[PDB]
């Protein structure tokens, strides 16, 4: 193993690849939350997005 | 597509431009997502894509293409 | 184990390309390794028919001047602006705020109503 | 000594398997342990692999699964193991191999092409299993190929053949004899030209 | 161990920044971020066709 | 609750379809 | 200090790392930010920078 | 009557699937 | 969320119906 010539990674050198959010794993975590968590809570929820809706 | 084979040897110089030669698209695709600081690859591409726009380049301006890219893509040209 | 996302397969690639290049002489072995759209969304993007990805023009006018914008502040130094700001603005204006419009969220207002509304008409419905 | 390497016939420096394997086994975690070192651990191990794949494809998977767990995959290692396979003559390895390379989402380097031929070939498979793997490749935009397929696939075949196995009759591997020596009995030996493009220079320089 | 550390010394001090930066994108930026960047794209897109 | 009516207030058309349907999916 | 720069954590220890060298030590943190600021800068949005106020707001949104 | 609204609002949404697939099994 | 279920098949159609009245007045 004395010999190597370069060595090249997947990303790129001294480059990191920045976080961002996909869909699936926001909408369907968010609708289990709301399904685990509460009706109740959901309707306060329903209730906060819906004076978000009229805000917009 | 070759009705005669092709050739043998090649001529050698340093190209300092790029100059539209036989080409009728450069496509220059970077995710601005991938991030990095001080010299990188992304570094290299895009002063590939600053020298082809730089006014003494002989490169026709309006075929140099831009594009960003959402996921992750090690740019490519 | 994969590299890419369960997601990204279906779309990205691995491509390993190595390459023997002479230096002073001798012969390194370099290789190329990259994340890249199949051929498919390859010839999608090089058709300018492909969303996913965006032209840069349309994030903002003309990058002729941007790109090129050589720094003018109180300076005569006419030294190009950094690569760093220049990734960072690109991705600031990729990533900005959409304004979500009020229709969709009254369409998501109505999907909210789904299961206490399902189970009031299943309820009526014997 | 003799067990840990030597310089062979050609002035080199060739590390012995079996000690490359245990500078491996010292090396698994170290941090300048890069992924190319595995492979050229696997490399070395080659001739072990054909004279006795039994005991030797154990040692391969050691250092595949070792490497998976060290890197979640790379395309060097896929490479390296699939021409293990190759001269260990299991072929399905290497068609199950490929398939969990495409799955995997690795496009299949132009080296993995060449060993599927190989192993397509010297498992004593019939021409048209190689053939394909060749054509297959160059659709794939891997091996780019200037002349026409035909006389570029006896190109490669009239090359492999050539470069027959470490257990064949004809072959450049297939040549066992190294001259054993502690030292080459040349020091200032030359690759280029001139003195200065001498090929034993100092450890500080390499 | 020198090589590797003769490239860093080159290199490296870069990705010591780098590293802070992506933690303070995943931190502050990432949990308010948009889930769909392609319906954004298809906007930016729409609008531009617009004139707008 | 904040956060989950937060993220769901800027879902997409076609996002508030897939919530919907992966949510009757799931249950129901 | 910036809400982003604005760590004791990662300050403390980073103007301990340079006392240990003998770099400037006979600072408080908030003459350093007076003794070091960009000169050719005018007046008025230095004393911005100078002031956790001003520059409290600036903070990336979504 | 108010109780099992009360119970209901108190359901996941396993809970008010399973209840309704009791309740098209049921009646 | 069993129990709520063996109650509410215990009852009428009335009762179902006086119910439904409840959570239309209640909840809606």
């Amino acid at each position: 193993a004395a010999a190597a010539a370069a060595a090249a990674a997947a990303a790129a050198a001294a480059a990191a690849a920045a976080a961002a959010a996909a869909a699936a794993a926001a909408a369907a975590a968010a609708a289990a939350a709301a399904a685990a968590a509460a009706a109740a809570a959901a309707a306060a929820a329903a209730a906060a997005a819906a004076a978000a809706a009229a805000a917009a | 597509g070759a009705k005669r084979p092709l050739a043998v040897v090649a001529p050698r110089t340093m190209h300092r431009y790029l100059f539209l030669m036989h080409m009728e698209k450069v496509t220059i695709t970077v995710s601005p997502l991938l991030f990095g600081y001080g010299h990188t690859i992304q570094k290299a591409v895009l002063d590939f894509y600053r020298r082809a726009i730089s006014a003494r380049s002989p490169f026709p301006k309006d075929k140099v293409f831009l594009f960003y890219a959402i996921d992750h893509i090690t740019p490519r040209i | 184990a994969s590299p890419l996302p369960v997601a990204a397969l279906s779309r990205l690639r691995i491509t390993h390309r190595s390459f023997l290049t002479r230096s002073r002489g001798r012969h390194v072995c370099r290789s190329a390794v990259g994340v890249e759209y199949r051929p498919e969304q390859q010839k999608k993007v090089l058709d300018h028919s492909y969303a996913r990805v965006i032209n840069a023009e349309v994030v903002h006018g003309d990058e002729q001047k941007f790109w090129g914008e050589r720094r003018t502040f109180y300076t005569q130094r006419n030294i190009f602006f950094p690569m760093w700001d220049r990734c960072a603005q690109a991705l600031i204006l990729i990533t900005r705020e959409v304004p979500r419009v009020p229709q969709e969220m009254a369409f998501r207002l109505m999907a909210v109503f789904l299961k206490l509304m399902l189970l009031p008409r299943l309820m009526m419905n014997t | 000594p003799k067990e840990i390497g030597f310089y062979n016939a050609g002035d080199n420096f060739e590390l012995t398997p079996q000690a490359a394997y245990r500078i491996y086994k010292q090396n698994c975690d170290e941090t300048f342990w890069t992924r190319l070192h595995n492979e050229k651990t696997i490399i070395h191990l080659l001739p072990l692999v054909e004279q006795d794949p039994g005991t030797n494809m154990v040692l391969v998977d050691d250092i595949f699964r070792h490497h998976l767990k060290r890197f979640g995959a790379d395309h060097y290692i896929y490479n390296a193991v699939m021409q293990a396979a190759a001269f260990a003559k299991d072929f399905p390895r290497c068609e199950q191999l490929l398939a969990e390379m495409r799955g995997l989402g690795l496009e299949p380097n132009a080296q993995s092409y060449v060993n599927m031929m190989l192993g397509a070939r010297l498992t004593g498979k019939p021409r048209d299993q190689a053939e394909a793997f060749f054509r297959e490749g160059i659709k794939t935009g891997a091996i780019s190929a200037v002349m026409r397929l035909d006389t570029e696939f006896q190109m490669w075949m009239n090359q492999l053949e050539r470069l027959g196995s470490f257990k064949a009759k004809v072959g450049y591997l297939s040549v066992n004899e190294e001259g054993a020596s502690p030292m080459p009995r040349d020091m200032w030996a030359l690759w280029g030209w001139h003195r200065t493009e001498a090929k034993f220079i100092s450890r500080k320089q390499m | 161990d020198e090589i590797q550390r003769r490239v860093a010394d080159r290199t490296c001090v870069q990705e010591q920044s780098t590293r802070e930066v992506q933690e303070r994108w995943k931190r502050h930026v990432v949990p308010r971020m948009q889930t769909d960047l392609e319906f954004n794209l298809s906007h930016f897109k729409r609008q531009h066709a617009r004139g707008q | 609750a904040a956060a989950a009516a937060a993220a769901a207030a800027a879902a997409a058309a076609a996002a508030a379809a897939a919530a919907a349907a992966a949510a009757a999916a799931a249950a129901a | 200090l910036s809400p982003y720069h604005r760590d004791l954590r990662e300050r403390e220890l980073a103007r301990r790392y340079l006392n240990a060298r003998g770099w400037v030590k006979d600072m408080t943190p908030e003459e350093m930010r007076i003794v070091f600021m960009n000169y050719r800068l005018p007046e008025g949005e230095k004393r911005k920078q100078m002031d956790e106020a001003a520059m409290s707001g600036e903070v990336y949104w979504t």
